[PDB]
């Protein structure tokens, strides 16, 4: 299934967290912050 | 800058046959009219207004109580 | 160029096609439109053809 | 013996001993309510008497299944008014025709002569004169101007995009070489740029941080938030309405009674909002931008008098059933299923529901 366009995820575990963004979501100001704006 | 809806015109009173709507004459005299009117108010008009939102600008009083 | 108008776009008004008098009313029978009920009783009563004549003074017919 | 509710019910029938003879018929439904009150009147979700007008559905059959449902609750309390007096003029701020005072009335008491018009502040800005503090109050003329002329509701709208700097600033400019920092337009905010309050929220050990919410986290652990309602209105009306045969109170009642901006406050953002603010090529600052609506103090009723019937009081309601509850779970510990039998048949029904609630088996 492929995710969701505009839900951000965040996922903890013993390896840490990251987070990951949807593609519909890069190229969009909430990209910028990830280094993928406009 | 006040302004009101008058009506519908009944020109277009048969648009439907039934809507819910309100249908007036055209107006008969000029479209527009100029007259002098001498205001009056008092110096409590211009405190009341000034003290709080009046009329239309304040609608919550709608609740009374506070 | 013999080509000159076109219809209007306005909405007409409605009168009763026996009378001319104004009609609020078409009856959904012979879609006659009529005045009152005095005309309303006249209309469902007409001689069978005669609907149609009422409706030919204005252009319109059954078919 | 009897739950109270069988023995109320079963109580006003017997009564109709005293009154007639059917005997049987009597005696039968003694049989009904002594085996499960269910039998004879079914426990169902239910809510106040209402005290209004609604559009009834006159046939299920004829109804199909795409239906709109209008919003026809309407009162019953009914205030006719002559358009003369609610439209044409009788209301004293309703500019147009006849009333001709209304308009300049509003022009010039809301803005010519108004001492909250920028125009006219800023010629009362310096020295003793009565706007001398607006330097020093973190407003600006127009700030001022919108604050005295919007309502409470309307102010308060605005008060959720703002950001409380100011406490912040308490927890950055700390030290003597910050010498307590505050921006000057702001030095009369006092009380805001010095409070407690914001210092508790950053300290680790949260102890005035708890200290501060004592009664709404005792009020939780009671339980209060979900213990069952004891009471609710008997009678629910919606809203007396004038009543006049013009367009313009129909639209002005749509206008108030159903206002845009307050429900849309209220209830936040639009879908297609949300969507094209998180897909916008910048960021835009929505409206409200949340909904401000409160959460429901009771976390499970929350905004309706509505009860749904709990399958504990249907375990409850009948005695034989309350009791025979804990034979049955005595059975079960004993290593038997469920195993009974029933003069009447409905009673059986009950039974399926019950044992699907407890999932008990056969």
């Amino acid at each position: 299934k492929r995710p969701d366009p505009m839900m951000i995820r965040w996922v903890n575990n013993k390896m840490g967290s990251v987070v990951a963004v949807p593609e519909e979501l890069l190229g969009t100001h909430a990209g910028v912050v990830f280094g993928a704006g406009p | 800058g006040a302004c009101k809806r008058v009506g519908r015109s009944d020109a277009y009173a048969t648009e439907f046959d039934l809507e819910a709507e309100e249908y007036v004459p055209i107006p008969k005299g000029e479209v527009h009219k100029k007259k002098e009117i001498v205001q009056d108010v008092t110096l409590h008009d211009l405190d009341v207004a000034n003290a709080r939102p009046q009329g239309g600008q304040d609608i919550i009083s709608m609740m009374g109580q506070l | 160029t013999n080509i000159e108008s076109a219809p209007s776009l306005a909405p007409m008004k409605h009168y009763c096609d026996v009378t001319g008098l104004p009609a609020p009313y078409l009856d959904p029978k012979t879609r006659l439109r009529y005045h009152n009920k005095e005309i309303f009783a006249m209309i469902r009563n007409l001689p069978q053809g005669m609907g149609e004549q009422f409706l030919e003074a204005r252009g319109a017919h059954t078919v | 013996e009897l739950s109270y509710r069988q023995r109320a019910m079963y109580q006003s029938l017997r009564n109709q001993i005293s009154i007639m003879d059917t005997l049987m018929n009597l005696v039968m439904q003694f049989r009904k309510v002594c085996n499960h009150p269910d039998l004879f009147e079914r426990a169902d979700t239910s809510s106040p008497f209402f005290c209004g007008h609604f559009a009834e559905t006159g046939s299920f059959l004829r109804e199909g299944t795409n239906v709109a449902l209008g919003y026809s609750t309407r009162s019953l309390v009914e205030y006719r008014l002559p358009r003369l007096i609610w439209c044409d003029g009788g209301r004293l701020d309703k500019p147009g025709p006849g009333n001709l005072v209304a308009g300049f009335r509003s022009k010039y008491l809301n803005h010519m002569m108004n001492i909250w018009t920028p125009e006219n502040i800023r010629s009362s800005l310096e020295g003793i004169e009565n706007f001398t503090w607006l330097r020093f109050v973190d407003t600006s003329l127009q700030e001022a101007y919108r604050a005295s002329h919007t309502d409470v509701f309307a102010r308060a709208v605005d008060l959720a995009s703002k950001q409380n700097r100011l406490g912040h600033m308490q927890i950055v400019y700390d030290e003597p070489e910050d010498k307590k920092w505050t921006p000057v337009h702001a030095l009369f905010q006092i009380c805001e740029r010095e409070n407690p309050k914001a210092v508790a929220e950053i300290t680790t050990e949260g102890v005035l941080r708890d200290l501060m919410n004592i009664a709404r986290v005792k009020y939780r652990e009671l339980g209060l938030c979900r213990l069952e309602k004891a009471a609710r209105p008997r009678a629910s009306a919606p809203p007396i309405e004038v009543v006049c045969d013009s367009r313009s109170a129909v639209i002005e009642r749509e206008n108030i009674m159903f206002h845009p901006a307050m429900r849309k406050a209220l209830f936040g953002p639009t879908p297609s909002e949300i969507k094209e603010a998180s897909f916008g090529p910048r960021p835009v600052t929505l409206y409200p931008p949340r909904a401000l609506l409160p959460a429901p103090d009771h976390d499970k009723q929350r905004f309706t008098n509505i009860t749904v019937p709990s399958m504990a009081r249907f375990v409850t309601d009948s005695g034989k059933l309350a009791k025979l509850d804990e034979l049955l779970r005595e059975l079960k510990e004993g290593g038997h299923r469920v195993l009974l039998y029933f003069q009447m048949t409905r009673m059986i029904d009950l039974m399926e529901e019950y044992l699907t609630y407890r999932n008990y088996k056969y």
